[PDB]
RNA sequence: AGUAUCCAAUCUAGUAUUGGUAAUUUGAGUGAAGUUGACACAAGGUACUGGUAGGGGAACCUGUUGGUGGAAUA
RNA sequence: AGUCCGUACUGUAAAAGAUGAAUACUUCAUGAAUUAAAUAUUCAGGGAUAGCUAACGCAAAGUAUUCUACUCGGGGAGUAUA
RNA sequence: AGAAUUAACAAAUGAGUAAAUUCUAGGAGAAGCUCUGGCUAAUACAUGUGCCAGCAGCCGCGGUAAUACAUGAGGAGCAAGCGUUACCCACAUUGACUGGGUGUAUUAAAUACAUAGGUGAUUACAAAUACUACUUUAAAAGUCAAUUAAAAACCUAAUAUAGU
RNA sequence: UGUUUACAGCUUAAAGAUUAUUUUGUACAAUAUUAGGUAAUUAUUUCUAAAACUGUUUAAUAAUAUUAUUUUUAGUAAAAUAAGCCUAGAUGUUUAGUUGAAUUUAGAGAUUGUUCAACCACAUACGGGUAUGAAAACUACCCUAUCUUUUUGACAGCAGUGA
């Protein structure tokens, strides 16, 4: 047989993790693979964020080796230098322009901000500022007595 | 006892070994009874009797003696054949040796007094014994074994297990158990 | 064992004839009376049983009255009552051809009763809470 | 004492060959030799691991291995190797002696009108054999044969045995 | 193409081995306030009992060897 | 009859020290025996104790090491069947 | 309990769905089941019954004086479960490597030689191994002590094997 | 006899990846109320058949004059010689899918081998057999046999029905 990349599930029912794996094409691909490269969570947690993630060292042996990714993970490793996009449906010099993005969820992250002070926040953010400058031109005096 | 049994197992069937070659018995009686007659007891020679008169050496002579004095000529007469050192009394040449002798004398005993039940269970410690020293000198000097068993009739039959456990038994090789 | 062929083979079963199973139906051909041992003294009522599986039986009868003739469905549980012997199994209640035991308003659970329109208030919430 | 003795397996101990595992090589102890052309009967040894008890086990085997020169005897103490299977129950041939066993070669050294008789009793069985009993299994084909010689070659002997006595009986009557 | 060889299912018979069923017969455990007798635990009123042989309404009795899981005798 | 002898079978028991085989070390008394200026120790249960043990009890059934075997409640039962 | 909105799995196309957000009402709007002699937390309370009727997981209750049956009250506990049965594990040194016992507690077979196998004296020397630290292989899922006090997660350790 | 660097599609060879098949060691339940089992059986040599043929020189081999020799698979519907092989629970009977691992557990371990996953096996029948292909029989195809309805068919594919 020859080699294929492509995806393979972990997650469970309403919640999808998938995987990366070389594995030929006559297989389960539930089964067996030859070599686990990376990962795909869409999902976030207080632990967990959206990620995509491969190992370059094993991705540059089998494309050097005879193989040949899928659509989507030709998506993904366009991003690491070592393929292109795969082409949209339609195709590309013919997209027409539409409205600016926007962000609709913030994706629950709890940043260091302060509660039930909403009133004087931008009280805290001037005296946090100012504590920059003066370390600076105040750690010049150091560096003269060194 | 040793039997010919080449698994690990020792049944019913399988023979014992063989204590002589064919007509070894009756050699080795021909050849007492040429001793018999022209010997005289173990610590004294021909040369120191011959002052003294034929009443002296006739007593002396071993015709007259009893079987537990004729062998113990024949016990030193093979020491200073199959000896490593001067006073050599104890080593695996000798020891063979000896069992050979008795060997003529249980049989005798036990082929005419059958019922000595004790005797019957001796036979069978004495082969065993002479199997293991028997052994032991083929690991040891090879050259002596042969040189051993054409006197005294024997078989050269090598031990089924090969020497395997007393010569150079190591590192006994390696492999792993699972489910 | 060999009426035991799962397990630890050395254990001698606690119900041999149920055997493996938790329970089993059967049909009465005749009920009875046994008497108990000799420090107690009483009639305890029997009730016999053929099972699917073509093999005699006793068992025990634990409410006062009961339904029980010729020709009824019934249901082991595999316990037992102490002082009779071969009495080592009982039926369960509230199935085939038993009856809930009557004028009964305590330990509705062995018995098969069921549960009084007067005590209940509510209804489940799947329909008008 | 000696110097160069160091890495010679007999004062070493047979630690420092190095032997691959699995099976690949061995190590053992002859048990035949020249029973049967280029082959020797082998003993091994095994050790593994048995977490229950938390004590290594041992196990003995016996294999047979391929000699070329039909070289090995006994105490012969030798590695062997795995190799493809030439025939049944020879997966195995000898690499190296490690300790060696003394030979019986001083000794070997030191150690036919009948054709005619043996030719005949041949056909004899086989043109009786073939016409009652045909080949159907090879326990017959050999078991008559080696049992049926000696019952031949006492009588085949026999026929020899006149031969001396008619020819002197013609000298003992033509002379007088 | 086809002749001739090799081979399977099904069927026949008996044999070998293992299971199911039965006229009839027999054993054991268990329950209860039964009858007959009194074997056993004390020296159980003749010390018990093992192996064995014979005898025998039952429990048991006797010979022959062994043991104490029996007392007693100064 | 048998009991005794010869030839051969039979192969069981409370078959016993009811205590698997071997090695090393270990208490006090009482007592048995060599007989030692070649050579110096061995043994006993009819006593007790350390220690161990459920207790009675054991100088091993004690302290330490090596190998083998049996043991999964009782009746049924050392019986049925083959 | 009710109603509404959105993200993301397709920055063209969603079957279906946030362990997400906001709003209003109103203010626990979800409770049963077992037990009441001892093991076992809870009554020497009341009535009738009289080795009968019946309870009973084990011991065992009931014979006119029943905290054990049945009636009633009171009281205890577990809790979207409570209780019963059947099988398995632990508690158990109840199957003995860790970790037993074998004189008398239904356990050393009548006994010895002996094979396979197991096991084992001194010093000196080599070699290798163990132990320590690092490293190889042993699919993922699952388990696993993941750590900067963090859930919807991806502990790399143990054990075994080769090797420095 | 338009162009095969215009696009698609196909053929042939090599290099390498992966895959299929072939090989070994150890592990792998009870039972002796089962102990002999195996018979082209165990080993070597030979013969036959298929693998492209011939020569030149060189190397190496045994003797040594220098000529000759140099490989792999299969078959007992090829033969000969010698007699061995397994029995260190062979064979035989019974039971059972193995494993990762699940329940439990301080830990070792014990009992089970459901869900998912890997490998093996079956697809009405412990059945016989073929074509294609890199690899097959699972809804392939042929035959026999069992059962059943249409000469089809076998729901251990999902859902569903009966028992
Ligand atoms: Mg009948
Ligand atoms: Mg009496
Ligand atoms: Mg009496
Ligand atoms: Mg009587
Ligand atoms: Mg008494
Ligand atoms: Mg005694
Ligand atoms: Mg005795
Ligand atoms: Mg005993
Ligand atoms: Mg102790
Ligand atoms: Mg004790
Ligand atoms: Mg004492
Ligand atoms: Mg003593
Ligand atoms: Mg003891
Ligand atoms: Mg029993
Ligand atoms: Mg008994
Ligand atoms: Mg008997
Ligand atoms: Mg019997
Ligand atoms: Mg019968
Ligand atoms: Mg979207
Ligand atoms: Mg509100
Ligand atoms: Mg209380
Ligand atoms: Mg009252
Ligand atoms: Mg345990
Ligand atoms: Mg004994
Ligand atoms: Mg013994
Ligand atoms: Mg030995
Ligand atoms: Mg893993
Ligand atoms: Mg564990
Ligand atoms: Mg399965
Ligand atoms: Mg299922
Ligand atoms: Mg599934
Ligand atoms: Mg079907
Ligand atoms: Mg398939
Ligand atoms: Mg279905």
């Amino acid at each position: 047989m020859r080699v294929v990349i492509r995806l393979q599930q972990s997650g469970f029912k309403n919640h999808p993790r998938w995987k990366i794996v070389v594995m030929p094409q006559k297989k389960n691909p539930r089964g067996r693979f030859l070599e686990h490269v990376g990962w795909w969570c869409p999902r976030q947690g207080k632990i967990n964020q959206r990620e995509i993630v491969v190992n370059k060292e094993r991705v540059r042996y089998w494309i050097a080796m005879g193989a040949k990714p899928s659509e989507k993970v030709q998506k993904f490793l366009s991003y690491f230098d070592l393929a292109p996009k795969p082409l949209i449906k339609y195709g590309f010099k013919t997209l027409y322009e539409k409205p600016e993005v926007t962000p609709k969820d913030y994706l629950n992250l709890s940043p260091y901000k302060i509660k039930n002070f909403d009133n004087h926040l931008h009280e805290f953010i001037q005296q946090e500022e100012e504590v920059k400058f003066l370390k600076q031109q105040r750690m010049k005096n150091e560096l003269i007595k060194q | 006892l040793m039997t010919m049994s080449k698994s690990g197992r020792q049944f019913a069937r399988d023979k014992p070994l063989e204590e002589f070659i064919p007509k070894g018995l009756e050699k080795l009686k021909q050849k007492e009874q040429v001793t018999i007659n022209t010997n005289y007891k173990a610590g004294f020679t021909s040369e120191e009797l011959e002052p003294y008169n034929e009443m002296v050496k006739r007593a002396l002579k071993l015709n007259n003696a009893s079987p537990f004095e004729i062998t113990q000529f024949k016990v030193q007469q093979a020491i200073q054949k199959f000896k490593v050192s001067p006073r050599d009394t104890g080593s695996a040449a000798i020891q063979v040796a000896v069992r050979t002798e008795k060997l003529i004398k249980m049989i005798k005993h036990c082929q005419e007094n059958r019922q000595d039940k004790y005797a019957g269970r001796a036979l069978v410690r004495l082969l065993e014994q002479r199997r293991k020293w028997l052994d032991y000198l083929r690991f040891t000097d090879y050259h002596r074994y042969k040189w051993i068993c054409e006197e005294f009739c024997i078989p050269d039959q090598p031990p089924l297990n090969g020497h395997h456990k007393a010569n150079f038994r190591g590192e006994p090789n390696r492999q792993v158990k699972t489910i | 064992c060999i009426n035991k062929k799962k397990g630890n083979l050395h254990r001698k079963l606690r119900a041999r004839i149920l055997g493996i199973n938790p329970q089993k139906k059967g049909v009465v051909m005749k009920a009875r009376i046994v008497t108990p041992r000799k420090p107690n003294s009483a009639r305890r009522p029997v009730a016999k049983v053929i099972l699917v599986n073509k093999k005699r039986l006793t068992a025990h009868i634990p409410g006062i009255g009961h339904n029980i003739r010729r020709h009824s469905s019934v249901l082991v549980r595999g316990g037992g009552c102490r002082d009779l012997p071969g009495v080592r199994y009982t039926c369960v209640r509230g199935v085939y051809d038993f009856s809930k035991v009557l004028n009964r308003f305590n330990r509705r659970s062995r018995y098969g009763i069921p549960k009084p329109d007067e005590e209940k208030k509510k209804l489940r919430r799947k329909f008008r809470v | 004492s000696s110097v160069w003795n160091l890495l010679n397996p007999i004062r070493n101990g047979a630690t420092g060959l190095k032997l691959l595992s699995s099976g690949r090589e061995l190590f053992g102890t002859v048990i035949q030799h020249g029973k049967m052309d280029k082959t020797v009967t082998v003993k091994v040894d095994y050790r593994y691991w048995y977490p229950k008890t938390k004590e290594f086990k041992s196990k003995t085997s016996k294999y047979q291995v391929h000699d070329s020169e039909n070289f090995c005897v006994t105490g012969d103490k030798v590695v062997i190797k795995s190799m493809l299977p030439i025939s049944t129950m020879k997966h195995y041939y000898v690499r190296n002696i490690v300790k060696p066993f003394p030979r019986d070669t001083y000794y070997k050294e030191g150690q036919e009108q009948l054709k005619k008789e043996y030719q005949r009793l041949y056909q004899e069985f086989y043109e009786r054999e073939q016409q009652r009993t045909e080949i159907k299994n090879k326990k017959d084909e050999v078991t008559l044969k080696s049992a049926l010689k000696a019952k031949a070659l006492t009588r085949a002997m026999a026929n020899l045995r006149k031969v001396e006595s008619t020819q002197k009986k013609k000298d003992k009557v033509v002379a007088a």
